[PDB]
RNA sequence: CAUCCGGUCGAUCCUGCCGGAGCGCGACGCUCUCCCCAAGGACGAAGCCAUGCAUGCCCGCUCACCCGGGACGCGGCGGACGGCUCAGGACAACGGUUGCACCCCCCGCGGCGGUCCCUGCUAGCCGGACACCGCUGGCAACCCGGCGCCAAGACGUGCGCGCACGGGCGCGCGCCCCGCGGGCGAGCAGCGUGACGCAGCGACGGCCCGCCCGGGCUUCCGGGGCAUCACCCGGUCGGCGCGGUCGCGGCGCGCCGAGGGCCCGACGCCUGGCGGAGAAUCAGGGUUCGACUCCGGAGAGCGGGCCUGCGAGACGGCCCGCACAUCCAAGGACGGCAGCAGGCGCGGAACUUGCCCAAUGCGCGGCGCGCGAGGCAGCGACGGGGAGCGCGCGAGCGAGGCGGGCCCACAGCCCCCGCCGCGCAGCCGAGGGCAAGGUCUGUGCCAGCAGCCGCGGUAAUUCCAGCUCGGCGAGCGUCGCGCGGCGCUGCUGCAGUUGAAACGCCCGUAGUUGGCCCCCCGCCGCCACGAGGAAACGGGAGCGCUCCAGGCAGGCCCGUUGGCCC
């Protein structure tokens, strides 16, 4: 991740199962976590557009991935979120791209819109995203 | 493409079903020694075109005498064994050509044709002769034992220009 | 089917490497005009045409009746 | 498949052509013209092989790269132009006609012939169209495009010269007539009989000088002449020579070699 | 990708065909051109496409007016072209008012109005000439050929189709 | 038994052999294609493959010997063949999970001679023929 | 193109299969003296690719250049042909046979050749409008910007005869039918008659027509296995009205019915399924195989979708989805060796990042270049063929070497010359089948041998050695497979009492088989005879490559040949 982000509104929380942006062969991805989370008693782990989140690939996704937690990253949310700029965005589904603990994405393409706040955290996010919106 | 590959060859030497019979075996060493054959493939390829020639005159044998087929490849057939000199010439029919053994084609080796001639005086002197071509078929020096000469040429057989008998130059421990 | 009709053609199949010969039937269909009155087991007499429909390329040119249902008999006419 | 072949490979060439089957991966194509593939040679074979006046085929098209050779009157100088039935082809520098002729085995061969038999020009009549604004015409076998009396298979004398009908040589029994397709083409005959069967191929008798009636497809029958050839004849009048009269005539011919 | 090839069809016996081949241009088809009816004039756009071995065919896409002829008198005029009335495969057609070869269609009787002065003309066409419409059918392919050209209809046709769509 | 023989009796008699040409073991073994799944070495002369282990296997009565041998597994199917090493002592130039090429004994896929369960037999070494290496015209 | 022998027993005769015996064609081991000829990364990976190359040719204009030497761009033609490989595809492809009165087709060849205008014309023949190129510039690269200017046998416009004319029209033969053409086997044509359109080509006449060369389809017959697949299909099957196409058609759409297939095996499924020409093996009949030469298909990582064109649903075009990549300055860019070498993966297995268009063609235009097509060399025991390792009393080379001659795109190799002259063998066996020791060593059911039967237990004809001898031969052994063997697949031509095997019995539908009998034709089938439809290939005529495997050559010539059959 690049730079120091924004506290936006965090829509998905632990349990959330999101829908897989990249072709890696994952189709929806349980989050079992977030990465940099240190949270109060009783507060489930929450995580917004632009977070890594420790997911695990479900049984529809290919062999290979399943069964391992892997690191993604939230590319969009359904949850509306204030951009300092005062733009309210929302998206239709909430989404995750699969990425190593560097940076470098698993799956060659990333399919649909993108949010800014994920591109501008991860390069190769920017770069392979058609629409960053 | 690679018209190389439309060029064509043919297999010219039959071996025996049977590979080991004492008597036949024996038969071919003699062969071998009277006629100064090199290996019994040498043998293999004679026996192949006596057997293919008689099968043709058998297959004349089923067709009527003078049926326009009949009568052209039997008048071929006779034609090149009296032309080379293999077949009786007067008998010119199909039944003669039936009689025929790989002797004949023994007979019209170049090699053959020298001890004949007295020219070597021994097949195994012959083959030697050829291989150094000091025998010439009517102004073709021949290195090759097996010219199968026309029935003509054995008049034109003799030894070779090329300094040898009566030489053209120096030959052989003359030489050196 | 209205306007057309299906045509038994009968044939006789040689074998070689036994010398015996195998009945085979092809089915072929006939558009028929009003004017031909057709009824089963007779014989028609078709003729080639532009493909008229999926399956008609034959048109046909006479029908011959015969008496009642006279059997089959396998008849490469 | 794509588009139009351009190329015609050795094997694939007519047996007709007798372009040796080693030495050469591909014989030449004829282009599209007064005569078909199978029924016409090429030109530069014509006088590269035929004639060995040309020592590479490439040496053939600068043989006609300037003007030097005619075809039917015209000069027709394309090396791969085709050449085919009843041509008149003359050599100018060579001073020598020859008809393109159809030899009994049934290949090419070109017979020299008199300035006369230059004059005139034979070319079967195809069927008649009614096209181009109702104007009457009729094709020849040599593709050129009339008399009202005339109909299909008949030959007409065109002259070149004139380039209009001269002698009609209409289609009907007793005709001395040449086959120019099957197996026996270049035998000359008169047609004792046809058999037209109302539907398609229209069969053909024919009876020769000799008594043998030989036959054909009534498309693959020239006309030679209403009454007479009316042509320079190769020296073979169609007699077609037996396999063994061919025996003989090689076995003398390789007596006096 | 539009085809008529009939690799994607069945059998005469239901039975799947192996797919030998990728679509191949020769058995290409094209978008059908509907040849739309302008209804009061006040365009023909009438475009041409490249067809096999560099020909060309024009397509009608909308067009008002178009040749006409009178078989019983054999007088043959150009007319404006009414709406069209009756398509004999569709009744959705005929409402939106596409023009194809055997759509009927009604025309204005005005440059046909100089027979009402002539008498014993057939009775269908005289009164038809006397009223504004006339009751036609297209013989032209409008989208193929580029026109949509048409026979006043006369007699049986006429007889027929007045009964299939004016009465109420 | 009558054979079927008449003018129209012409797809019995078709049917009938090809039903029936299935009943020889030979012809089952070439046109099944059972062997041609099962073989170890399928459809090859030979394959290359690494000894599991060097085992000698006692040999069938009356003959009475250890005829050493050696595991075999395919690189090609991952299938372990059990390949007798010939000639005398020529054991000892293997060593375990050696490369080998080995062939079948000659008799298409069935055990040759009192060596039980040897459907196949080595004939080379980590690149050396084992006649070559047993001869010395070529040595490890 | 007609052949067996070894193996069940104490012996015998059988059945029965095992094993030998020959051939082909790939691996594999050991060895090879040459010369000639020659296959060559198909074989459950149509897997992936670094590198270089595989389609250019010309000027139609030339204002630069600089003497027509002539680039650079536009312009024309070709890049669809050619090379590659069999992935897919089982009433399909492919083959013979048909049809287009249901059609499309550049070049070329042989012809026709009135092109309305209101007009508007410059028609002694016209416009504007750009590349190139300057002039300033971007970008890491790729790739292009703007400016300014000028061309074309480029393109746009444009007179032009009312048998003007592309198209598409409406209308023009008939009397039961069947017999003349411009016709045909057949109402097909080509127009006259009344409209519409204003198509081409026209700024160096082609509009157009035919022939033809290919296609696009189409007819008929042939066209894998499986019943542990018996019931299938639902635009599926007919008809009708439209579209759409080059065109016919459920080819798409509405509408209307109820079909179409099948124990004469449908449908479904599978295939380490291209098909035929052909190949291998062989008395006859069969069997087996169809990667590759020739032809036809089909594809160019995978699906789609496309414009250009006369023709491609093109991939050495483009566009997108899906993989898998490469360049990178991180912004972006840019792929495709089932072309040719060469790399890698894999497999037991398969060649040089080699040289030239001179032939053999083809592309482009009358004046010569382009081609990893093709040729030529290199590797090359796939294999085929020809000679060697002696001979002589002392006769003599060729294998080589070195200069020539000559060959060759140049090399080379061969051969011919002169000189110098270096002959030079292996690989399996001897108990039998099956050819060749009633010899000495070792060893002692060990080691080993042995396709098979068998040998080895301290005197082995069978092992390890020596010795001899045999078989083949620059080849010999080994493994896999096909064929023969094997009449052990049986149509010819097998068996079922007891060696394997008559359903326990009976009716029975398909299926198959049906006494005689009519002479005299009609359809059958059948048989003969034609006709027409590529060769190579198999055979075969003719022919001295020095002989040969070869090749269609050759020779003081059939009209020199190259027939003729398949």
């Amino acid at each position: 991740g690049i730079g120091n982000k924004f506290r936006i509104s965090c829509g998905l929380p632990v349990g959330a199962v999101i829908n897989c942006a990249d072709n890696s062969g994952a189709k929806s991805l349980n989050m079992i976590a977030v990465k940099n989370w240190k949270g109060h008693l009783n507060r489930f782990p929450k995580a917004s557009v632009g977070d890594m989140v420790l997911i695990t690939v479900g049984r529809d996704g290919k062999p290979e991935l399943r069964r391992k937690v892997t690191p993604a990253v939230v590319v969009r949310q359904r949850k509306v979120w204030r951009r300092k700029d005062g733009v309210w965005i929302y998206f239709q589904d909430n989404a995750g791209v699969i990425i190593n603990p560097k940076g470098e994405l698993k799956g060659s393409s990333i399919t649909g819109p993108v949010a800014k706040e994920a591109a501008d955290r991860w390069p190769k996010i920017s770069t392979t995203a058609e629409c960053v919106h | 493409p690679r018209i190389s590959r439309h060029r064509n060859s043919s297999k010219t030497y039959s071996t025996p079903k049977k590979p080991f019979t004492k008597p036949r075996l024996d038969a071919e060493l003699k062969l071998c020694g009277e006629y100064g054959l090199k290996c019994k493939r040498e043998i293999y390829r004679a026996r192949y075109m006596l057997a293919k020639i008689r099968r043709t005159a058998r297959n004349l044998l089923t067709l009527d005498e003078n049926d326009i087929k009949r009568r052209f490849e039997g008048a071929a057939l006779l034609r090149r064994l009296h032309m080379l000199g293999i077949l009786d010439e007067e008998k010119d029919q199909l039944d003669y050509v039936l009689g025929l053994r790989i002797e004949d084609i023994f007979k019209r080796r170049l090699q053959s044709v020298i001890v004949e001639s007295k020219l070597a005086k021994s097949v195994h002197h012959a083959r030697n002769m050829i291989k150094a071509r000091h025998i010439s078929v009517g102004g073709q020096i021949v290195n090759i034992p097996s010219y199968m000469v026309r029935i003509s040429n054995t008049s034109r057989v003799a030894i070779a220009d090329t300094s040898s008998l009566a030489p053209n130059g120096k030959p052989g421990r003359t030489k050196r | 089917m209205q306007r057309s009709i299906i045509v038994r053609r009968d044939y006789l199949h040689f074998v070689q490497k036994y010398k015996r010969y195998e009945r085979r039937h092809k089915h072929v269909a006939a558009h028929l005009s009003p004017c031909f009155r057709v009824k089963e087991g007779d014989i028609v007499t078709i003729g080639e045409c532009r493909p008229l429909s999926k399956t008609i390329r034959f048109n046909v040119i006479k029908v011959e009746p015969v008496s009642e249902a006279a059997k089959k008999r396998f008849s490469p006419f | 498949a794509r588009g139009v072949r351009k190329h015609l490979k050795r094997l694939n060439a007519p047996k007709h052509w007798l372009l040796d089957k080693m030495g050469g991966i591909w014989a030449p194509r004829p282009t599209n013209g007064p005569h078909g593939l199978r029924e016409c040679i090429p030109l530069i074979l014509i006088l590269r092989n035929r004639l060995h006046y040309a020592n590479t085929y490439a040496e053939t098209s600068m043989i006609l790269q300037d003007k030097n050779v005619l075809i039917d009157g015209k000069p027709r100088t394309d090396p791969t132009f085709p050449v085919g039935f009843m041509d008149v082809f003359e050599i100018p520098k060579v001073h020598k006609t020859f008809r393109v002729l159809y030899d009994v085995k049934g290949r090419f061969t070109l017979v020299p012939i008199q300035s006369n038999e230059a004059g005139f020009k034979l070319c079967r009549v195809q069927k008649i169209f009614l096209g181009d604004k109702g104007m009457p015409y009729l094709s020849t076998h040599d593709a050129r495009t009339p008399h009202p009396d005339i109909k299909t298979n008949d030959t007409i004398k065109i002259n070149l010269k004139t380039g209009k009908i001269d002698e009609w040589y209409k289609f009907d029994i007793g005709k001395i007539v040449m086959v120019t397709g099957g197996r026996n083409c270049g035998r000359i005959g008169t047609i004792q009989a046809i058999d037209k069967h109302m539907g398609s191929y229209t069969m053909i008798r024919m009876k020769d000088t000799e008594g043998t009636e030989f036959l054909t497809r009534l498309c693959n029958v020239f006309v030679i002449g209403n009454d007479s050839p009316a042509v320079a004849i190769p020296t073979t009048k169609g007699i077609r020579p037996d396999i063994i009269k061919n025996r003989e005539l090689r076995l003398r011919s390789i007596a006096k070699r | 990708g539009i085809t008529h090839d009939k690799m994607y069809k069945r059998s005469k016996t239901g039975a799947v065909q192996g797919k030998w081949h990728k679509k191949r241009k020769y058995n290409l088809g094209r978008q059908p051109a509907n040849t739309k009816l302008i209804v009061k004039v006040t365009g023909q756009k009438i475009s041409t496409i490249r067809c096999r071995g560099g020909n060309i065919k024009r397509r009608a896409l909308r067009l008002s007016h178009g040749s006409f002829a009178w078989g019983s008198a054999d007088i043959s005029h150009k007319a404006r072209i009414l709406q069209v009335v009756y398509n004999s495969t569709s009744n959705e057609l005929v409402r939106t008012n596409t023009l194809v070869k055997g759509c009927v269609v009604q025309i204005d009787s005005a440059p046909f109005k100089s027979a009402l002065s002539n008498d014993t003309l057939d009775k269908e066409i005289l009164d038809q000439i006397r009223g504004d419409h006339i009751l036609a059918r297209i013989s032209s392919r409008p989208g193929q050929v580029g026109t949509a050209d048409g026979y006043i209809l006369e007699g049986p046709e006429l007889l027929f189709y007045q009964k299939k769509l004016a009465p109420k | 038994s009558g054979k079927t023989s008449g003018l129209y009796t012409a797809r019995k008699l078709r049917t009938i052999r090809r039903i029936q040409r299935w009943a020889d073991k030979r012809y089952r073994k070439a046109h099944l294609g059972t062997w041609l799944k099962a073989n170890p070495l399928e459809g090859a002369c030979m394959a290359r493959g690494i000894v599991t282990q060097k085992i000698g296997i006692s040999a069938k009565q009356p003959n009475s010997a250890v005829r050493k041998a050696v595991r075999v597994q395919l690189t090609k199917n991952s299938k372990k063949i059990t390949a007798f090493v010939p000639r005398d002592g020529s054991l000892t130039y293997i060593d375990n999970n050696d490369e080998v090429l080995v062939a079948g004994f000659g008799r298409a896929g069935r055990a040759v001679g009192d060596i039980p369960g040897c459907r196949f037999k080595v004939i080379k070494v980590a690149g050396i023929g084992l006649l070559a290496l047993f001869l010395r015209k070529r040595e490890k």
